[PDB]
């Protein structure tokens, strides 16, 4: 009934949602080949969400694939669960953008983006009830920045009364992957604060402090950390495809969360997260996974939230639970920790539960968080776009395609208010 | 060539299952998969759970409930209209 | 009583035994399309036998210029032990 | 006579899923719709050896009802009754009460309309709806105005479920519990509230439960209800209708919002080690301890009490308990209504589902009362929805489905004409 | 009492082939001819153990005929009934008219003399054509006119199929709907308009089949057929022959175009869940939710109902049911009939057909009905008949055939002035 | 019973009608060698309307090949059902005509004519009832322009009351191959639109796009591109040779999309065609169909049918399926694409449905629009012929058998007033 388009931009894109689509049909049952070999009803009843029957068994997912250089496909089609996709949903360029957002805004968009439209066009009416589009990219790149920037602002005024969620990794000093980091992602925020509904910010940092601290993995490949967010979309997805006590769709969780318009910068959470190597010494109750919930470690951005204020919070509880224990939980810690809320605010914490764990556990949880410290991460990034632009520095990659210079002191005037106002509700 | 047995009506053959007009036990309402494949429509009365189970609680609850079924009670404050009201209206009485 | 009762056990007894029916035809009608099903998937089957023998014919009759071919002509491994094997019967002959 | 019962939201047809179970399991019904009178007020009999409840469950988001339309009873409920809609209103008064009303509302409407006309002795409607969500509170009280215009002179026992306090699970929901109490006002001729933290209480000391679901909740508040209906299904020595709350409990047309509990909640093993009879379950209705909703009636004062009977009762006991109560002052009435109860007796005791924690008891009161704690729930209730309506926070998701300031600025003052009311007839 | 039965078209004989199919069952016939009195209205005992129906398919494309010729009823017809000419009439009136009708008709006429030679209590004909083809339109009105002129005063019950306003399969079937009307004016007695879209609203809403065919229309089709002919073949407690209709529903020579409509239209599963009984069903056939045409007899008058009860009916609440109707106000009369409706009521209830979807019923209702909605339709069919006509569109097809635009002027203008004899007697 | 008699002219006519007696001997179940081994009596009923039974259960068609150069007859009789024509049937000259519609049409046809239309005159009456001819050439070439058209004339002089159906191939300027091209296709238009019946016009270009662009081929030979007009040429006739629950003959879907009687040029399409690597990844539904037929990437023709309107449209659909799903279907098209469509007639689109699939596939469309855009194809080869004969090039190549120049004036106005009357009626 309800539907959710997926779109995968750039490499980061790409292989998140690899990682992403494996995790799904694990939930679901589905073996790597396109057939059904689960054994749950439960999971034959919400299939039309995510995937449709071809021909024959054959469940072909909802995804669209979009970049510049067939590297990524490769290593799409190479790996499991990657004959799947259907090969007319590899919309794809040829040339390479390369960290360069006005590449990907304004030339190679200006003939990619109408073909992956009208893929994306034929993919939502084949299905009745849209629900939302989910869009995994970066910030960093330039054929994922810039090119899914334009596709949801295309997408935003084709079709205005849809939900959309967008998972961006955003830069850090410590995780530089990429040069142009700022110039890339001042003027990536500019658009999304003003065509997306809502964003959940990620990084690399967090995600390496999650792997060394409770992980405690010797070896954190790119495997891990994407395996990491793709538990997180399933989580958030999971109120949709099975049923509950106490359902939560993708648009109540947004109206519960999103006070006003441009407040939608989200901190985002996982848990149960344990070494194997303690898993023997562990509990598995509502108190112990809320403890570990609400710590600032496991927040998977560099945004220490004990720095500033939650405006509001939710989470998303999976298996067989006790909603008093739930709820009386979430009353405690809102009790204990009172300076760290905000005060204006009753009842900061949204929850709810689903009857359907994860595959490999017994319960577990999901925490997406509205804090106000989210300024911190926008400032980092502010005051290096300052520090470049006062002295046009790579600058004339960027103005000798067509754009120009008050574009960047528009995306300037708009983070510097933006945090002013974070600032102001603080 | 020569036509002993009379051709089987393929008109009305097809209808119950290629146009899938026949539901498997299914509800008018009920928005779900339909599975409109044959591996598939096989493969779900293989389904282990089969609809309601010990898995959600909403179904588990009522699961519990029906147990042991109806066990026994004694109608005496039970209200029969049967007795005072219905009775003083009869049928036909030619007989229906 | 009697009458009443009895008109009510035959309807439930029809209905129940027409419900029964209307689920065996569905059976009959789905099996009927399986075994269609079956049947061309078998025929094609059979068809790619013989392309395939036809194939290993064409690879027989190049196995004599082996040092000069192009780049892919060899599927798999088995391929390569086709290969090899005509090349020592044509060593025998 | 027979009475129909609606219900609307996530928690109002989980409620139904419970009291149905508990109906079918008191009248002998198998789950599949056949028997193995007093159906006649919830059950119609088709053909013979069937019965289709007299209910419609109804939602906009389809996964609950399709969750009832594939539980066990599949075959007891009736195709039609259960009404999905397509997408959920999502905690959202407005979506709930002007975008998706307006497609499902007729249709339950010429629905319900044909479930009057299959009925002959309709006593009232009872809806069940919780006014924190969006589509119990938008479309409820959208189909609550309808009904009104479509027939008014006929009761609706409103039991709602009003959020507490400190334990909350939405964050919108004082603004929708505003709104929609601005329409429950004028419509709801009997409102009961039913809160979450004095269940909670009751299952935590007195059922023992330590981890208790929703599943708990909703069956002993079935069994409320059952206890309440159980008037109309079978003779006692001195019984009630459906209109009898209409008249002995509402003293001003506005004032009607009545304080529920249910005594005794009483587990499988502490009954075996403890006495039951009619003084003591007399007193244990009025302690806060067996309330169904967190207030406290020692600051309030009492306007009118009522008092079902279930069981072994006679009469000389209620009575002589109930003379002891008013010479009591621990709490004292109204001086504008000197006899402040209203007693009924059934003979036949509450029965118990299998899985359920209640013990099978001789007899149960079920207490309906009026007081002003409620006045005390409305002012903590609106003080938090000034707070934050102070920064206008959460209202542009309301102004972007389609509404304005006008209906907030009016539903606020409305609740503080009623927060006057309850002051001036306190006093 | 007999009446026989023709087919024209494609469309005739598939309906056809529905219909007889209904017969057999009903009377216990099997396929090869033989039961292991009511039948002889129907069925002709030739032999010994063997029935051979009165009907006559015709047709000038052989692909379907013998497609009946070869299908499971082979042994069960006579050879020389089912008539196929050499070539199709391809959706053209004239040439289904003038060129090929002329070969055709005299052999159809002289066979169907014959058999009413073998009949003796004739009641009349009843014709299964489609108005929008070239075969059910052509040599369908040549047949008319010429058995017209061959008995006169025996009635002609013409069940046809109009084209639906939005859903349509030919292009020219304006032109031959307004050419195959302008004789069906003085032809024929009583004439029953049945749609295709109707019924697939019908079966997609009520039915809840969402891909249907042509095989479910002709299959409810047979069952309204079936309704209202039971009343000569069994005995009930009110019956009603075939010259009824010729009174009691055409109160002026040059109206006589009936609405169809059928109740309970139920699934498997809603029917036994639900309680059917007499007051509903009445109700039912009522709304446009359930009649065998597209339109909307609210905008219309009723000059004249006509109710076909089959099976578990009393007198008494029929008596009371229309009444509730009558002093309804959804739903007006003329004012020239105080007394609208013509009840008729049959004991045998409706049979169920292996393979078919409805469920089996104790009871139902076939109505026919007359009001001044058909006289929108006609204009309705008036204006995209003089869109294509302005132009001269398709005209050149006919003239070669052999025609003139004098019979498209003189078409045009006769529903003309049918438009303006509805809009009189309406008022 | 209704006879179809088949004509193939020149080399394009040739190897097309090979193709075509390939997939027709397919769907009635018979061998190379010309015995029936099919398995459904449906394929019995109807095999006269295409074969006659000779002795000994030899069906050989009811085809007449006929050209001027033994090298076409031999490409044919070298492949598979090459050997099953009877040999009386090749009329064929000696001396080659070779791209001069003056040789095709006044010298060789003089010779070849009279046996022609003595074996077609025998092929004729062999047969009860006719219903029509059914011709297959090409507009470029010599032999199969001029000869086909003449014979045309005579077959339209003797037998008058029986349809006509002409499947020509015209030419392109993006794909040329000879130089003619216009001095051969504007004659032999000037001729088919007064004798002719019906012309379903054909091109290669529009089918080199096809094959491109959905069938994803790597090398399309001549076999894949006469495949499809085989395919084409097979639904076109389906509903003569199956039971179907609406049934459409030839005269039938003449009458339904010839509102005027020189407008009769037709664009064809057909449906389903995907590629072999994606063939599993799809659905087949009745809208999937019809999102495939009414794409102006799908059209036989080199006209881009929304540089016009339809005058009428048709589609013949094979398989088992709803037919409230088809009409629907039909309304939804007629509505959403609303103004593609001529005002002055409602109900633009006639359907059709028979019972027996094409041999591997389960459900296939075929689509008929008579549209206006094809007045832009005419036009594309006018203002070459004009181009040339404000200047009589090659001019003395047809001068000098007979042909004047009053022919190419008289060609010229023709085919002026044509596309005149076409862009009144647009
Ligand atoms: N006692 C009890 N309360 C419930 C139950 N389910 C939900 N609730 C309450 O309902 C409130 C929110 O309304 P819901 O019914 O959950 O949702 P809704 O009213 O259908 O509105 P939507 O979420 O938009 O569908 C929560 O605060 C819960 O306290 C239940 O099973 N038992
Ligand atoms: N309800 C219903 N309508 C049908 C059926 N078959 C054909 N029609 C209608 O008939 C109309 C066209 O006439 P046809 O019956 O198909 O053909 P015809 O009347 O025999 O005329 P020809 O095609 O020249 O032979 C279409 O508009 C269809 O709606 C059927 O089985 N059921
Ligand atoms: N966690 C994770 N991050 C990735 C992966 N691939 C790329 N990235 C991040 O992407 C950022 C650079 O963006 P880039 O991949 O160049 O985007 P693109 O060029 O537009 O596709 C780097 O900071 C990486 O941290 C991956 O597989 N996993
Ligand atoms: N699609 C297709 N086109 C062909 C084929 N053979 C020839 N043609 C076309 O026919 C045109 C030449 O016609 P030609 O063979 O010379 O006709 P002829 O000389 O009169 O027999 C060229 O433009 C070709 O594109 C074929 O097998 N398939
Ligand atoms: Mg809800
Ligand atoms: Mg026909």
């Amino acid at each position: 009934m309800r539907e959710i388009v997926h779109i995968q931009g750039g490499q980061c894109g790409n292989q998140i949602g690899a990682k992403f689509w494996e995790v799904v049909s694990d939930e679901h049952g589905i073996d790597p080949t396109g057939t059904y070999h689960g054994d749950s009803d439960l999971q034959l009843e919400r299939i039309n969400v995510y995937f449709n029957e071809a021909t024959g068994g054959r469940y072909v997912p909802r995804a669209i694939l979009m970049d510049l250089e067939p590297g990524t496909m490769d290593s799409v089609r190479s790996g499991p669960y990657g004959q799947i996709f259907r090969p007319d949903n590899f919309v794809f360029g040829q040339t390479g953008a390369g960290n360069n957002w006005a590449k990907g805004h304004y030339t190679e968009g200006a003939e990619l983006i109408d073909s992956v439209l009208d893929v994306v066009r034929k993919e939502a009416e084949s299905c009745d009830c849209l629900q939302g589009f989910q869009v995994c990219h970066s910030l960093g790149g330039g054929t994922g920045s810039g090119m899914g920037t334009l596709l949801i602002s295309k997408i935003r005024e084709e079709y205005p009364d849809r939900m959309m969620l967008t998972f961006s990794v955003v830069p850090s000093p410590k995780v530089s992957d990429t040069v142009v980091e700022p110039y890339n992602a001042t003027l990536s925020v500019h658009q999304l604060v003003e065509n997306a509904d809502e964003c959940m910010v990620l990084d690399n940092e967090a995600l390496y402090d999650i792997c060394f601290r409770t992980l405690k993995l010797t070896t954190p490949t790119f495997g891990d950390l994407n395996h990491l967010i793709s538990a997180v979309m399933s989580g958030i997805t999971c109120c949709l495809r099975f049923p509950g006590q106490l359902n939560a769709d993708l648009r109540k969780l947004a109206v519960n969360l999103i006070p006003f318009p441009r407040l939608h910068f989200f901190m985002v959470g996982f848990t149960p997260l344990t070494s194997r190597g303690s898993q023997q010494y562990r509990a598995l109750t509502v108190p112990e996974l809320t403890q570990q919930m609400w710590d600032a470690k496991n927040m998977m951005c560099a945004a220490d939230p004990r720095h500033g204020r939650y405006l509001t919070a939710s989470a998303l509880f999976r298996g067989r639970m006790s909603t008093k224990e739930v709820d009386e939980q979430m009353l405690n810690v809102q009790n204990k920790n009172s300076s760290y809320f905000v005060e204006w605010i009753p009842n900061n914490v949204k929850s709810s539960v689903c009857d359907i764990p994860p595959k490999g556990l017994k319960m577990s949880a999901t925490f997406i968080g509205n804090s106000t410290a989210i300024q911190e991460m926008f400032k980092r990034v502010s005051e290096q776009f300052t520090a470049m632009f006062r002295r046009k520095a790579f600058l004339h990659w960027y103005t000798g395609e067509g754009m120009d210079e008050m574009e960047f002191t528009e995306a300037e005037s708009n983070m510097n208010d933006l945090v002013s106002e974070y600032q102001q509700y603080q | 060539g020569e036509a002993a047995e009379p051709r089987p009506d393929h008109k009305s053959q097809a209808l119950t299952y290629t146009l899938d007009q026949y539901p498997r036990g299914r509800l008018p309402g009920y928005t779900g998969f339909k599975a409109q494949a044959p591996a598939n429509i096989d493969a779900g009365l293989k389904h282990s759970m089969k609809l309601p189970c010990h898995s959600t609680t909403s179904g588990d609850a009522t699961l519990r409930g029906t147990q042991f079924g109806v066990p026994h009670q004694d109608h005496t404050h039970y209200i029969n209209s049967r007795a005072g009201l219905n009775s003083f209206f009869s049928n036909s009485v030619v007989g229906t | 009583a009697q009458k009443r009762r009895m008109r009510m056990a035959e309807h439930a007894r029809e209905v129940q035994r027409l419900i029964d029916e209307k689920r065996q035809a569905f059976e009959a009608a789905k099996a009927r399309e399986e075994a269609e099903d079956a049947a061309k998937r078998s025929e094609d089957d059979r068809v790619r036998g013989l392309v395939e023998e036809e194939r290993k014919k064409l690879l027989r009759e190049a196995a004599e210029l082996k040092d000069f071919l192009p780049r892919g002509v060899l599927r798999d491994q088995a391929d390569v032990d086709f290969i090899s094997n005509v090349l020592e019967e044509m060593a025998l002959n | 006579r027979e009475v129909i019962s609606i219900h609307i939201g996530q928690a109002g047809i989980q409620v139904g899923n419970a009291c149905w179970e508990l109906y079918c399991l008191e009248h002998g019904i198998q789950p599949d719709g056949q028997m193995p009178d007093a159906f006649n007020t919830f059950f119609s009999e088709t053909g013979a050896g069937k019965h289709v409840p007299r209910c419609i469950f109804l939602d906009l988001e389809p996964t609950v009802v399709d969750e009832v339309r594939t539980g066990t009873y599949r075959q007891l409920f009736h195709p039609e009754q259960l009404i999905s809609g397509k997408e959920d209103a999502a905690n959202n008064f407005a979506r709930g009460h002007y975008t998706i009303g307006k497609e499902i509302v007729d249709l339950a409407l010429d629905r319900i309309r044909k479930l009057a006309d299959n009925c002959t002795g309709l006593q009232g409607f009872l809806v069940f709806n919780a006014v924190g969500g969006g589509t119990g509170s938008g479309l409820g009280s959208l189909l609550l105005e309808r009904l009104s215009v479509d027939y008014g002179k006929k009761s609706k026992l409103g039991f709602t479920v009003y959020p507490s306090p400190q334990v909350s699970t939405a964050v919108v929901e004082p603004y929708n519990s505003v709104l929609s109490t601005h329409s429950l006002l004028e419509h709801t001729d009997v409102a009961v509230m039913l809160d979450n933290e004095a269940i909670y209480d009751i299952c935590r000391r007195s059922l023992d439960i330590e981890r208790p679901t929703y599943t708990n909740l909703n069956r002993l508040i079935a069994q409320v209800i059952s206890s309440l209906t159980a008037s109309l299904r079978f003779d006692g020595a001195l019984n009630v209708d459906i209109t009898e709350f209409q008249t002995n409990l509402v003293p001003y047309p506005r004032i009607h919002f009545m304080l529920s509990s249910y005594a005794p909640i009483i587990s499988a093993e502490k009954a075996y080690h403890e006495q039951l009879s009619v003084a003591e379950i007399t007193n244990a209705a009025f302690e806060p301890a067996s309330m169904m909703v967190k207030c406290d009636p020692r600051h309030g004062k009492y306007m009118a009490c009522c008092l079902m009977y279930r069981g072994d009762v006679v009469p000389k006991d209620v009575n002589a308990s109930v003379a002891t109560i008013k010479t009591k002052r621990t709490i004292q009435f109204v001086d504008w209504c000197p006899t402040g109860f209203k007693c009924g007796i059934n003979y036949q005791p509450p029965t118990v589902v299998p899985g359920g924690d209640l013990a099978k008891v001789q007899r149960a009161v079920c207490m309906i009362s009026n007081s002003t704690a409620i006045g005390e729930i409305f002012s903590r209730l609106d003080h938090k929805f000034d707070l934050m309506y102070a920064k206008r926070a959460f209202v542009h998701w309301y102004v972007g489905e389609g509404m304005e300031e006008g209906e907030f600025s009016e539903a606020r003052e409305d609740l503080a004409a009623l927060e006057k009311d309850f002051e001036e007839v306190g006093a």
